[PDB]
RNA sequence: GUUGUCGGCCAUACUAAGGUGAAAACACCGGAUCCCAUUCGAACUCCGAAGUUAAGCGCCUUAAGGCUGGGUUAGUACUAAGGUGGGGGACCGCUUGGGAAGUCCCAGUGUCGAUAGCCU
RNA sequence: CUGUUAAACCAUAACGCAGGCGUCCUAAGUGUAGCUCAGUGAGAACGGAAAUCUCACGUAGAACAAAAGGGUAAAAGCUACA
RNA sequence: UCUCAGGAUAGCAAGAGCAAGUACGCAGUUUUAUUAGGUAAAGCGAAUGAUUAGAGGACUCGGGGUUCCAAGAAUCUCGACCUAUUCUCAAACUUUAAAUUGGUAAGAGCCGCGGAGUUUACUUAAAUGAACUCUCGGGAAGAAUGCAGUGCUCUUAGUGGGCC
């Protein structure tokens, strides 16, 4: 047996064959590598928060407190 | 030329060092041989290599050296150099303006003889320092003494003549 | 002698920080101070420089910016003269009284002198506001102690009690206050002794030295004494404690800048000839000529 | 290579600057960051805490989460012909502020400016920025420097 | 003009041998009863005030060493794209682009601060 | 696993180079404090090339279990304590 | 992967579809802005490692031979230490340091320590900060060039000895 080890010849271009795939810019993004300390006063501030419109049995709930 | 009286030439310090070369009673006996000289706790140096010649294994207690300032150590400067004529050699001189002799029969010192106590050989080194030595041995703000501050050889050999009456040869 | 100093050497030479050559800032222990947790974002960050002086004892309040390093308020020992003390102002009281004064005033820039007091009796007990914090909580300060060491019954900590006996917070333990004791041979007791700090805050041992000063020979109290008992006689009173009750209700009731009202005009001949501007390429070229013919000559 | 490991190959890249041994570098420690800053990632050797894998150097991402000791921030990589999103979390020491934004709000505020203050006279101004032209018509009254092609000649 | 305190940059700040030193500070300096400290009150700590710019420190001096910046070096070495270019080859060179570094030259030699002050 | 081949992001072959891992450490982990190491010149009984004691100078040339490369000077090195 | 004539697995490929084909979008391109890098070269009177040449040297560290007379002094020979140099080198050396090249950007999802809000162990002495909401002020569209390859789903063939 012989064998030839490793070629990245046709890789490069097999790769920008279809283009260079880019991920989509999304407003809103995810929470990971955010802290807890922070991510509890967003939750409590949005909460609390009159502007921002919420569900209704939620209001009730703000509104009570 | 103008001249402070901060110029002042001191003794800094006398140290007394005693090396046996052994780890046993002899030590205990220069150690007390020590306290008895100085009046202070005397300090042990350690044998930092092996040597077989010398049966000497490394961190092995060595030595015991002592550390003395003011009158004490210029009271046994008199007893030293009267023990040594009041007579010393050039080559007993140093660049850092600071001298040193030997001496054996600590006997000659004016202390008693015991079976614990018997003669012992000793390193006398005197360092001699003008007035602003500080500002090199502080922590805040350290810094080296100037030039015009320091103590050249010449002027040590002059501080031993004109102290303590000796000659130099 | 092979020279151990090369052209090498030089070029090799890290040049150490301005500041660490000069033997004033330990960089290890202030970044340690400085570090504020950068979840606040720009959030300013409080502490307490205690600098003895062979004369003056310097309190400030400092915080770290970028470009540099702020004072929110200063106490310089010698504002104890404007009340009356001439000598000591290096004591351990001097520097009570000094971190009394920066509190007080800090408090008073801020507001909060009327929410915050402080123990105005001094006893020695562990004071600091933080636990009758109820509105606006106290001001917090960090102790810098620099270059100085943590020796038990340190100045430092004296200007620590001035100040958080004049109310700002200062986290303390109180293990190197003056007057603490932790027993080696049996393992016998932690033995906090308020009465030995503050009997050290006044400076009852300054006058426990006079008489004994006193006791041994006139020439002794002289040596030691001299401004600072004809000081004592010009305030007509017979001890420290007095003295220093009064510095320190004087500074708890009108503590304010002493603002000089001096106005100078133009006094500056003589030192700008001592302070020689640096010499023009011609003038060296003129210096090389001039030396050059010197020496042709002879 | 038969070797991967973290640091592998890292030896010019990581070796702090020449005379840059044991710089503290306060200024890094005072540095303000804020979620939508764009950061640059740089390493510094003596910090071992922190440290990003050796391919993120000098790389610029935009910051995502601020924690106590470390900036979170986003770069991306490309794998395989596609590009994948990366959540680096790195101590304050290998972060510093990448200019690239600065530079933008600056321009910006002084073109608004400009084109307001026309707004004001009713000429249009446009802040689009040209590239190099083709060069105007000119001129030139000079001195003519007349050369001429050297003989050969051989310096030994 | 000058000072202490805490500094950002970290040699244009360092190194060597010198000159100079208003004021106020800073220091050297005096002393170990007290908190503290060591083999030693040297240091660390504390208390001071008889001296002194001699030290430290400011400012300057050297056809100074170093460091910083430009010049030469040099369109040289290296390098991007082209070549049915040359040469047996090693290699060199043509067309269109980028473009260095040491010897030797010349200049520079700390800068930006917050705070309280000295010079009436 | 380190340094090279590898051609200044990353990646890159060969029974290609030079080496290292299947352990070791209640401290060689963690913290606080103080100290500055390697080396060089001059100086002190027995003392001798080499024992200890001194001072001046020492950009790091020493040390950091282990291979290599990097990292470290009021420390990451040395000492002491917890 | 008991794996080396094989399998899976991504990649490459076809068909059927989804979505408003954010064109203020896209790009194996430049430009502009901010930035990385230690390779080529060069450099070793600069660190590390090698390594030739001659001379000087108040002060030197030792050896040997010379001489004299005598043990010392005078003096030839060696090196080691500086002194000023000098020959030729490094992929597992490097101060200096390219070309080619890598990140990130070039605006309505913009800019402005102007406002009013929301936060029950988020931040601060601090309505301090922070993050999000509704407001206030300004903003010819914020480089060239090209778009007969918009993005994404679903199902799946072949391939996995290469060679110039
Ligand atoms: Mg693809
Ligand atoms: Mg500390
Ligand atoms: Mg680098
Ligand atoms: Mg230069
Ligand atoms: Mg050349
Ligand atoms: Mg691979
Ligand atoms: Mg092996
Ligand atoms: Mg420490
Ligand atoms: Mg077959
Ligand atoms: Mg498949
Ligand atoms: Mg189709
Ligand atoms: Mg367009
Ligand atoms: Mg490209
Ligand atoms: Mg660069």
């Amino acid at each position: 047996a012989k064998s030839k080890n490793s070629t990245n010849k046709n890789q490069i271009s097999k790769s920008h064959r279809n283009g260079i795939k880019k991920p989509k810019d999304h407003r809103h993004i995810s929470t990971k590598g955010v802290n807890p300390r922070f991510l509890r006063n967003r939750r409590r501030a949005i909460k609390n928060d009159p502007s921002i419109k919420k569900s209704k049995n939620l209001e009730k709930k703000v509104n009570k407190e | 030329k103008k001249e402070n009286k901060m110029r002042e030439v001191k003794i800094a310090k006398l140290v007394i060092n005693c090396c046996v070369g052994e780890s046993g009673d002899k030590l205990t006996k220069a150690a007390k041989v020590l306290k008895d000289l100085s009046g202070q706790e005397p300090v042990f140096s350690r044998a930092r290599y092996t040597i077989r010649s010398f049966g000497i294994k490394r961190n092995e207690k060595m030595a015991v050296h002592v550390t003395i300032r003011g009158d004490k150590a210029r009271d046994i400067l008199t007893r030293g150099l009267k023990v040594k004529e009041m007579e010393l050699r050039k080559k007993n001189f140093s660049n850092t303006g600071n001298f040193g002799f030997g001496i054996q029969e600590h006997i000659d010192l004016g202390m008693k003889y015991d079976p614990s106590t018997g003669i012992f050989g000793m390193d006398f080194y005197v360092v001699l320092e003008r007035p602003g030595t500080r500002v090199a041995r502080r922590r805040r703000a350290t810094s080296r003494v100037g030039n015009n501050q320091m103590i050249s050889k010449e002027e040590c050999i002059n501080w031993f003549k004109t102290e303590f009456e000796g000659n130099v040869y | 002698v092979k020279v151990l100093k090369t052209k090498a050497y030089f070029k090799r030479f890290q040049t150490k920080y301005r500041r660490r050559r000069e033997g004033l800032t330990d960089y290890y222990a202030r970044k340690r101070l400085i570090i504020q947790d950068k979840d606040k974002y720009n959030t300013p960050k409080y502490r307490l420089v205690a600098r003895a002086t062979n004369t003056r004892i310097i309190a400030q309040i400092v915080y770290a910016t970028l470009k540099c390093d702020r004072v929110l308020c200063a106490a310089d020992s010698y504002e104890l003269k404007r009340f009356g003390v001439s000598t000591g102002l290096a004591s351990y009281a001097a520097a009570y009284a000094t971190g009394l004064l920066l509190a007080r005033r800090l408090l008073k820039q801020i507001g909060l002198d009327t929410v915050y007091a402080g123990q105005t009796k001094v006893d020695g007990a562990y004071f600091n506001v933080d636990e009758d914090q109820k509105e606006k909580k106290p001001f917090k300060a960090i102790l810098d102690a620099g270059l100085v060491r943590t020796t038990t019954g340190n100045r430092v900590f004296g200007v620590l009690k001035g100040a958080c006996d004049g109310g700002i917070n200062i986290p303390h333990s109180e293990s190197r206050f003056p007057g603490y004791v932790r027993a080696s041979d049996e393992g016998e007791s932690s033995k906090y002794k308020p009465e030995d700090h503050k009997a050290r805050i006044f400076g009852k041992h300054i006058d426990a030295y006079m008489k004994h000063l006193k006791g041994q020979s006139n020439e002794a109290f002289q040596k030691q004494f001299s401004k600072w008992s004809k000081t004592l006689e010009a305030a007509k009173v017979d001890s420290v404690e007095k003295l220093f009750t009064k510095v320190h209700a004087e500074i708890r009731k009108n503590p304010e800048r002493v603002k000089s009202t001096k106005k100078n005009d133009k006094p500056k001949r003589d030192h700008k000839k001592f302070y020689p501007t640096k010499l023009t390429a011609a003038q060296r070229k003129d210096r090389v000529k001039t030396k050059f013919q010197l020496a042709l000559s002879q | 290579t038969h070797s991967y490991g973290y640091r592998r190959q890292t030896r010019k890249k990581f070796a702090k600057a020449y005379k840059t041994k044991g710089h503290v570098r306060i200024s890094r420690y005072l540095t303000t960051y804020k979620v939508g800053e764009y950061v640059d990632i740089m390493v510094d050797g003596s910090q071992h805490k922190g440290m990003p894998y050796k391919l993120y150097h000098g790389r610029t991402g935009k910051v995502f989460n601020v924690n106590p000791r470390s900036i979170g921030v986003i770069v991306h990589r490309i794998v395989n012909g596609r590009y994948i999103e990366k959540r680096l979390h790195v101590k304050i020491e290998h972060v510093r502020p990448s200019n690239v934004k600065t530079a933008l709000s600056k321009r910006y505020q002084a073109n608004d400016q400009a084109k307001a203050e026309g707004n004001k006279a009713g000429k249009r101004v446009s802040t689009k920025r040209n590239p190099g032209q083709p060069l105007e018509a000119v001129q030139v009254q000079g001195a003519v420097n007349f050369q001429h092609p050297k003989v050969f000649r051989e310096i030994f």
